[PDB]
């Protein structure tokens, strides 16, 4: 008996528009044998959101390390 | 039990009085 | 007699004993040294002059306090004899008890 | 002819007797009387417990098609002045005020014989206004402050600034979005420091108001870390003084209670309601409940929807500990898949973070949430429920996230496609960088799914547990999990913001007809149908969320807060208005 | 008790006006004599008895 | 015996379960009129000099 | 010393430190203050380690009282004692992030009535913090409990009433004169001096 | 007949330094490195000034 | 030490990786013979601190000496 939320207005077919991404190969395995097209698209947009969030967190992780000594040792000479 | 005993300690609850300067004490009610 | 700075002016406005406790021993029953001592020297119970308080200057009221040390009779036993002391009549145990 | 004084303490020999604090004799002499009452009002008598975990359906069904709305008894007693009260043309209200401490009320006639129930009045301020008007408690708080030698850190300028924020209605909903997504974790706050830095800078430079004053968590984090070069300073002094005053109130409240103790515990628990541990703040993000069960000797029964909670041992079986984001580096995919494969309706398990002992006894959260906020804002606030998956979809599915071409540092608005985030950013008049939206969409991994509501039931102190019926030994309270309080919203704002949020009635200080009718269309219809509802006391909330009798803060506290003045004198009033009216509180009041 | 006044001003006022003199001022106090022998006070040309 | 003070502090506050409150820290808590009251006689018993 | 730029000769004295500093206590220690000190200055600071003294310590001084206050039957009472901290420094309340960073370098000592402060000592100790959390009534400065080794309350010059007056009175120009005139000995000498003045 | 040299403003300044939660802890370091030596303080004048 | 504050967080492999410094030839003298890897590394680290302190003091001493008048008299020729 639960209402979810009204919905945000949003642009469609964004991933299929944008040509190049590491997300497309991992994204292709989003099967739909039962769900209708619009429910499938809600699920797809959610899946892209998750993939982008994973990429962004991994980006921050690679941001964490800082600078080691060896790189300044190499370049400063 | 200890809350009751502490309230009893702080309130002054319980004789005779040794010497009475004025006279017969009159009780007060609130 | 030294005295706390928070003594009430109204207490000195009316005739009272300088001890800070009522010392009227005639009131208690006769020949009861325990009852008379409980009236004069106790602070488990408030004085008969003011119930809400026990003593205005506890430095003179209780046994062995400063005033008791100064002006008790036979407690000194070494002061020069021949000099009158106006406070002696108030702090002496035997004299308070003879009434 | 001796001038004898007669203070409170000298008479205490009759005030602390338990004969005074018992309603058994009152209830006997009342029940046996004939002519029962013929008006046994039923509204807000007791809480009703739901099966469905969702609160959105609760609020919808409660305000969907509403009509003539009843108003409680105490909300009427606190409206009359004293002289109009005592006049015998308002008699049915006098007839039910037999005892000063026990607020009594009559049930529904149908189903059984007439019976009356008395619930204890927990604090001084719940005493009705015609028996203790606002000015009396204002002066009493002034007297308390002069007693404890409390020195007000806060200046009136910071309170006027807080209030000018509270009546903004041009408030950026995006600062609210960020405030909602952080939900009180240190690591995510440190992830997004430049975001909130830019945010505070723009909100304090474009206008003379300061944002993020809503959640106590953001205040603590900004004072704790962004005291550095965070913003253009001038604004940091506000947060300095706010936290300083929050601590000074506890300085005073500790000075009120004596150094002496009952047993192992001190006596500060019993004298003021804020200092007591069994009180819970309305907004909870860490594991407070199980800690409360560990500390509470009196049975602290929790209710999550339909499911009860009474044991520390069931801690896994009802509460899902939200892991730290780094420890969850492996467990992200299962969590995300749970949203599509898991039925969040009637889940009956809670996603919460591990508890952190701040080292203050949580007094500061209660003091900010119960005294500072309702005073400085005249209590114009509500609770808010969010659907976090829509927030993620608005943030991550944006254009600049996907395109490997777009740089890390640019004005997103130039490359922004037409989408609701565009309207949000434009109304919030703040231009954010790409890195900040990347970090926000990154914070999605940890965030909970939806906002939840929980009931707490704590037995009173042993000093006031004397009562005829066990139900009266309980005291009920509502706690928000994974949610936030909100100021008044705008109408132009509630075009792109309704896509993400919904209104919640709350605790009396956080229940307001203006705000809830602002957010909900249906509550706006309800208020337009019945304008008398504009007051904070006469507002009707779903019994599934709010019970006017069985709460810590009754209606009169809210009524006073509605007319509360923003001076610090009223802050002292609301501070002192939290004394418990227990014998061991009377002793401490006598000492001072 | 015997006549004690903590400043000169209270003693001047008490010599002038017997009834309405202030028994307690802001910071200075006065104790009026209540003794078995009432004594007539003569200050300059003004008399209190 | 040992001069390492960090061990001293940590040895004092490690698992402390009872906190004793000193005498004079009780008197400075009470105000004057409450101090003289005969409900508090333990502390006043030792105010001789 | 383990900075690297301070250790490495190749780098200049005048240049700022943050530009080549690595993840460690120094990065966060300067990120707390947002201060930009130069490499030469940090090298000169590290140079103080030649004569830098050892651990900070506590030493207890005990003197007899004045001849005007000597009279008492027990020889133990006529003395008063105090504790001096050697090579340490008094300190204000720490923030939480700054204590988490600094717990490598600094530790707390509540050792004197003016300086045994529960809200300052609460940050520097997790154990004392929890100890106060179990007993909030303890947080008053007059009733706070310090170790016997660091001081004993009766055998001390200052006392709990003076610290309590310090806790009550607000900072003001009258309060300085108050605490000044409060440090008057109780002896016939003070009686004569005050009878003069 | 004493005259104070200090305003209430400077007293408020000292009180405000006392209630500084964001007091830079590295300051203590500098003090700890001088630990009350004259010459050693003279070594570090340009950093105490900064 | 009955107790001590935990070790401050620092980089690793400083002495060997980045630099080759005039301190190293003097530093090489000390040996690990008895001590385990951990305590040996810690004492090594302390000794490197001490050598850095000596070097900083010794360079500052000549920084302090001042400017010669004769070198400024040669400013002409």
């Amino acid at each position: 008996m639960a209402r979810r939320l009204p919905k945000p207005t949003l642009q469609g077919r964004l991933e299929a528009d944008f040509p190049d991404s590491p997300l497309l190969p991992k994204f292709q395995e989003l099967n739909q044998n039962n769900l209708p097209n619009d429910v499938f698209r809600e699920a797809q947009r959610s899946y892209l959101v998750f993939l982008t969030s994973q990429f962004c967190y991994e980006e921050y992780v690679q941001r964490t390390f800082g600078v080691p000594r060896r790189q300044r040792a190499i370049d400063k000479r | 039990q200890q809350v009751n005993d502490y309230i009893k300690a702080k309130v002054g609850a319980q004789n005779g009085a040794p010497g009475l300067c004025h006279g017969q004490q009159a009780t007060c009610e609130i | 007699i030294v005295t706390p700075v928070t003594a009430d002016v109204a207490y000195f406005q009316k005739s009272n004993s300088p001890r800070g406790r009522a010392a009227c021993v005639v009131s208690c029953e006769n020949y009861n040294q325990e009852v008379a001592e409980g009236l004069i020297y106790d602070h488990s119970r408030p004085d008969a002059a003011y119930e809400y308080r026990s003593t205005v200057n506890p430095w003179a009221s209780q046994l062995g306090s400063l005033g008791d040390i100064m002006y008790n009779s036979s407690y000194r036993q070494t002061a020069v004899p021949g000099l009158y002391s106006p406070c002696r009549a108030f702090f002496n145990k035997e004299e308070l008890l003879r009434n | 002819n001796l001038l004898l004084a007669f203070n409170l303490q000298n008479a205490l020999k009759v005030l602390c007797h338990p004969r005074l604090h018992t309603p058994a004799h009152t209830l006997n002499s009342l029940n046996a009387a004939p002519a029962p009452r013929d008006r046994r009002e039923t509204y807000s008598l007791q809480h009703r417990r739901p099966n469905h975990m969702n609160v959105l359906v609760i609020v919808d069904e409660f305000y969907d098609n509403k009509y003539a709305a009843p108003v409680t008894d105490i909300a009427l007693k606190c409206g009359l002045p004293t002289e109009d009260f005592l006049h015998p043309s308002n008699y049915d209200l006098l007839r039910l005020e037999l005892h000063p401490l026990y607020d009594i009320y009559i049930g529904r006639d149908a189903g059984e014989r007439a019976r009356h129930r008395a619930v204890h009045r927990l604090m001084v301020g719940n005493l009705p206004t015609p028996l203790a008007p606002a000015a009396f408690q204002e002066a009493r708080g002034q007297q308390f402050e002069t007693a404890t030698s409390l020195a007000h850190v806060v200046d009136q300028a910071v309170i006027e600034t807080v209030q000018d924020t509270a009546y903004d209605t041009a408030y950026p909903a995006f600062f609210y979005v960020v405030e909602a997504m952080i939900h009180g974790f240190e690591e995510k706050f440190v992830m997004n420091v430049p975001l909130v830095s830019l945010c505070i800078n723009t909100y304090w430079e474009r206008s003379g108001r300061l944002a993020f004053v809503n959640s106590f968590s953001m205040i603590k984090f900004i004072c704790r870390h962004l005291g550095n070069n965070a913003i253009s300073k001038e604004a940091y002094s506000m947060y300095r003084k706010i936290y300083g005053e929050l601590i000074a109130l506890e300085q005073a409240l500790m000075r009120l209670a004596g150094s002496d103790v009952v047993g192992d515990e001190s006596v500060g628990q019993y004298v003021c309601a804020l200092l007591d541990p069994n009180l819970l703040p309305p907004v909870a993000y860490t594991d407070i409940f199980t800690h409360l069960l560990t500390v509470s000797d009196r049975a602290p029964q929790i209710i999550i929807g339909n499911e009860v909670y009474a044991d520390t041992l069931a801690a896994p079986q009802f509460i899902e500990r939200v892991g730290n984001m780094d420890e969850m580096a492996a467990q992200f995919v299962a969590l995300y898949g749970y949203r599509v494969n898991g039925d969040h309706d009637h889940d009956f398990r809670l996603h919460l973070g591990p508890y952190v002992d701040e080292g203050h006894a949580d007094v500061l959260e209660k003091i900010f949430y119960y005294v500072f906020l309702p005073t400085c804002t005249n209590a114009h606030m509500c609770g808010l429920g969010v659907d976090f998956q829509h927030v993620a979809q608005t943030l991550a599915y944006n254009g600049p996230a996907f395109s490997h071409h777009f740089t890390r540092d640019e004005d997103i608005l130039d490359n922004l496609e037409n989408g609701t985030l565009r309207d949000l950013l434009e109304i919030s008049d703040l231009r954010p960088t790409v890195g900040m939206i990347r970090d926000l969409s990154a914070s999605f991994m940890t965030c909970p799914t939806f906002t939840r509501a929980v009931r707490v039931s704590v037995d009173n102190d042993v000093t006031q547990q004397l009562a005829p019926n066990p139900a009266d030994k309980r005291t009920e309270q509502t706690v928000l999990v994974n949610g936030l309080v909100a100021f008044a919203f705008s109408e132009r704002t509630r075009a792109v913001t309704q896509c993400l949020f919904h209104a919640i009635p709350f605790h009396m200080f956080y229940g307001d007809p203006r705000v809830a009718a602002t957010m909900h269309q249906d509550v706006a219809t309800f208020v337009m149908r019945n304008p008398q509802q504009r007051a904070v006391e006469a507002f009707n909330r779903p019994e599934q969320l709010f019970a006017e009798y069985r709460e810590w803060h009754r209606s009169p506290m809210g009524k006073y807060a509605a007319e509360c003045l923003p001076s610090l004198v009223s802050i002292s009033g609301m501070t002192a208005m939290h004394i418990k009216m227990s014998p061991m509180a009377y002793i401490a009041q006598a000492k001072l | 008790p015997a006549l004690s006044a903590s400043s000169r001003a209270l003693i001047d006022e008490f010599m002038s006006v017997k009834q309405t003199h202030a028994p307690i001022h802001y910071g200075h106090y006065i104790i009026e004599e209540v003794a078995p022998v009432r004594r007539i006070l003569k200050f300059g040309n003004k008399v209190v008895f």
